[PDB]
């Protein structure tokens, strides 16, 4: 079975460098051309680079010319992308795509994530949101993601966790709300469990 | 440098309808057009190649036609697993390879009005030197909604952000939250805060407010 | 051995 | 660009009355590829005939080989009936053991 | 001596009868060793020689996958080529493809080919230097600019100078007892009367290998005659004969000369009554 596997994407700072890889298996690697496609968060597909079967013809996009470098090793079935002088607009998910047997590109990778930022690992701050419905606000954490649960997983109907947005200061923040019956609300007490793995932080908040 | 232009940018349909998406090229690409499909959070997948040929393992309800500069993708009978984003790509040259801007396909239902809530900034955040007000919209359809922030009847702009969930799995509705960010001094300067919500399902703009201190 | 793929006209 | 087949009827080994052998009918040099070939015994059609795979020459014209097992006899007569799109009527070629 | 490996592909459209017909065969020298037929029941690449059956299952899996890719491309090509020549969807048409490689006595690369045809006429072919194409028609010119802008000759050159020669050497090593043999022709001559004043002499050459042979007639040392095409005997050998009509009594003036690489010295036949 034919397939591709990416690896190497992580968290880097502006001006840093990274090296991605794409290991192939199940077919003759030296007879197809390969590409690198990226997709910004919440945007469309965009072509990045291209290299021919034997590696004599190489093309780049206008936005990455002079900073990226693609190459291949036909003896070991491997494809590389050397990224130098990275900018903030280079944050995306990167795929390696093999050409099709007749037309198009019919074999894709699974994708590796590349994050370019100048912020350091920070734990989240949790604030209550009470005026029915109520919730708790997760603010100023880095990097993504956090997992928010209510009553240690006992309250699952009616919970809405919104996608995280990037603030102007480079940090993330999201909200989570729940709709509950007003009479029941006064009696019992709701709490939201936030777990941030990259900072080893756990906060339990009583609303 | 051939520009591909899809239309429309979003289209709502119900299970069992007939769908049609178009892709327009800037110059003549004789028959070099491929269509892809991307489910949220995964890699794309080839459906049609050479503008009319069906990829092996794809249901026969998909079909493509066209040549020259005007192309079409048609679905004869929608299924629950056909709601995704679709792109068109040209194979006529290189460099560059160019894709369409995408067309998202969603589920259609009846109109529902949103429930509007507002939450005042807690004192625990006021201690840190920042004030944040949240206006929440709940379980509405369609997606288009408008939220305006008014501070003592002074219209604000620029310092708000919004987040919209994905279409629900049970009732296919949305939710929205708009956050207003202010400093401590600016929050202490004014008294009355309110968000004005405008939606198709509402007979008139609805406003929720609260008084500072109370 | 046969080719991996051929290019369309 | 439509060509007429060239037919040859022969045997695998030197024909000898009473010894098992094979009968071949070699059609070549035709285009297009659709053709109808049969091997006959006393004018009646033989049923257990096999053939080879369709290939072509340097000038893009096809060729085939049909063969069957038989036993030569001083009284029996063998032949090959061929029909093609370029032939207005079938072509019957008798087996002459000196050719 | 010299050796070669070739692959032949044929695709025939069938309007109103379903999918087109696809056939592929592979040849090493004059011996066929694989075949694929779309109308067969297995839908696999099948072996046609004893020496090729000792390969693993991954070999046959890869072969089946790649031949199906070939058929897919040919099925798009039929449509496109019908589009170019302004033809209707009523008739059936044919596309044919051929490629391979040659090696010398030292088993080193000599030449490679890659050709394409439509309805029995040349369409486009790779030149000898493995970098340019020859298109003798305006539609092939359209195809040729696309193929020269996209560097297809790069893959073809790499394949032909690599994999073709490597696996040809492997095949010649495996089927050594069959592929590297020579069979000298068992030649004889017959005589038939052509009425009162003539006769026909027939020069035979039976069960030789490979198919390359030369049969010429000479009367007192000067070249002159009926020639048949080298025909397969059915079991890995070939046959051929040549005949001439002579006046009666002058049969002792004619001689038949046979040239074959399985012979150390060319043979000469004279009529012996």
């Amino acid at each position: 079975q034919v397939q591709l596997v990416e690896s190497g994407g992580g968290l880097v700072k502006p001006g840093g460098s990274l090296r991605l890889s794409c290991a192939a298996s199940g077919f003759t690697f030296s007879e197809y051309y390969m590409t690198w496609i990226r997709q910004a968060p919440g945007q469309g597909l965009e072509w990045v680079s291209y290299i021919s079967s034997s590696g004599f013809n190489i093309y780049y996009a206008d936005s990455v010319k002079g900073r990226f470098t693609i190459s291949r090793d036909n003896a070991k079935n491997s494809l590389f992308l050397q990224m130098n002088s990275l900018r903030v607009e280079d944050t995306a998910v990167y795929y390696c795509a093999r050409e099709g047997v007749t037309d198009g590109m019919d074999v894709w990778g699974q994708g590796t994530t590349v994050t370019v930022s100048s912020a350091s690992t920070k734990g989240p701050s949790v604030f209550p949101l009470a005026p029915a419905a109520l919730g708790c606000l997760v603010k100023d954490y880095f990097p993504e993601p956090v997992t928010v649960s209510w009553n240690s997983g006992a309250l699952t109907s009616g919970v809405h966790t919104f996608p995280a947005v990037l603030q102007s200061s480079g940090l993330y923040s999201l909200s989570s709300v729940v709709t509950v019956p007003s009479s029941s609300l006064g009696t019992k007490t709701y709490t939201c469990n936030v777990d941030h793995k990259p900072s080893n932080t756990k906060v339990d908040k009583r609303v | 440098d051939i520009q591909m232009t899809q239309s429309p940018s979003s289209l709502s349909a119900s299970v069992g309808d007939r769908v049609t998406i178009t892709c327009r090229a800037s110059q003549s690409i004789s028959s070099y057009l491929n269509w892809y499909q991307q489910k949220p959070g995964k890699a794309p997948k080839l459906l049609i190649y050479a503008a009319s040929s069906l990829q092996s393992g794809v249901p026969s309800r998909f079909s493509g036609s066209g040549s020259g500069t005007d192309f079409t993708l048609t679905i004869s009978s929608l299924q629950p697993e056909d709601f995704a984003t679709y792109y068109c790509q040209q194979s006529y040259s290189t460099p560059p390879i160019t894709f369409g801007q995408g067309t998202r396909l969603e589920i259609k239902r009846t109109v529902a009005a949103p429930s509007v809530f507002i939450f005042p900034p807690s004192d625990e955040q006021l201690k840190s030197g920042t004030a944040s007000v949240v206006c929440l919209l709940n379980n509405f359809y369609p997606r288009e909604a408008k939220v305006q922030w008014k501070v003592d009847n002074a219209l604000q702009s620029g310092n708000s952000q919004e987040s919209v969930t994905e279409q629900d799995s049970k009732d296919s509705t949305y939710s929205l939250s708009s956050t207003l960010t202010l400093s401590k001094a600016d929050y202490e300067k004014h008294k009355v805060y309110a968000c004005e919500v405008t939606h198709q399902g509402l007979s008139s703009p609805v406003t929720k407010s609260f008084n500072r201190g109370e | 051995k046969v080719l991996e793929h051929v290019v369309r006209v | 660009i439509q060509r007429t087949p060239k037919i040859q009827v022969y045997s695998r080994h030197p024909a000898e009355n009473g010894k098992s052998n094979f009968l071949n009918c070699y059609v070549s040099g035709f285009h297009p590829s659709d053709i109808e070939v049969d091997l006959l015994k006393n004018g009646e059609r033989i049923e257990k005939v096999e053939h080879s795979d369709l290939s072509f020459s340097k000038d893009w014209s096809f060729y085939l080989l049909y063969y069957t097992e038989f036993t030569p006899t001083e009284k029996d007569e063998y032949a090959c009936r061929v029909n093609h799109v370029t032939l207005s009527q079938p072509k019957i070629v008798k087996w002459d053991r000196d050719m | 001596g010299s050796h070669s490996m070739r692959y032949f592909f044929t695709s025939v459209s069938r309007p109103g009868r379903g999918e087109p017909r696809f056939i592929a065969v592979g040849y090493v020298d004059d011996t066929q060793f694989v075949r694929f037929d779309s109308d067969a029941a297995s839908q696999r690449m099948e072996p046609r020689a004893p020496w090729i059956e000792q390969e693993g299952p991954e070999y046959w899996d890869g072969e089946t996958r790649k031949v199906k890719a070939h058929s897919q491309t040919h099925r798009v090509d039929l449509g496109t080529l019908r589009g170019y020549y302004n033809q209707s969807e009523a008739g059936s048409h044919t596309v044919q493809r051929m490629y391979g490689c040659d090696v010398g006595s030292d088993w080193r690369f000599l030449r490679g080919y890659h050709q394409y045809a439509y309805d029995g006429k040349d369409y486009i072919a790779l030149k000898e230097d493995l970098r340019s194409w020859t298109a003798a028609d305006m539609a092939a010119q359209t195809t040729k600019h696309k193929w020269e802008a996209a560097h297809v000759a790069e893959q073809l050159r790499a394949y032909l100078e690599g994999t073709c020669v490597e696996w040809l050497r492997r095949y010649l090593e495996n089927g050594k007892e069959t592929l590297q043999r020579t069979d000298a022709p068992k030649t004889h001559m017959t005589h038939h009367a052509v009425s009162d004043h003539e006769a026909t002499l027939r020069c035979w050459a039976l069960s030789f290998y490979p198919a390359e042979i030369t049969l010429t007639w000479q009367r007192d040392g000067e070249d002159q005659t009926e020639l048949v095409e080298t025909r397969p005997a059915g079991d890995g050998t070939f046959q051929k004969w040549a005949a001439v009509v002579v006046p009666s009594g002058q049969e002792q003036r004619y001689t038949c000369h046979v040239q074959h690489e399985g012979l150390p010295k060319p043979l000469t036949l004279r009529w012996e009554p």
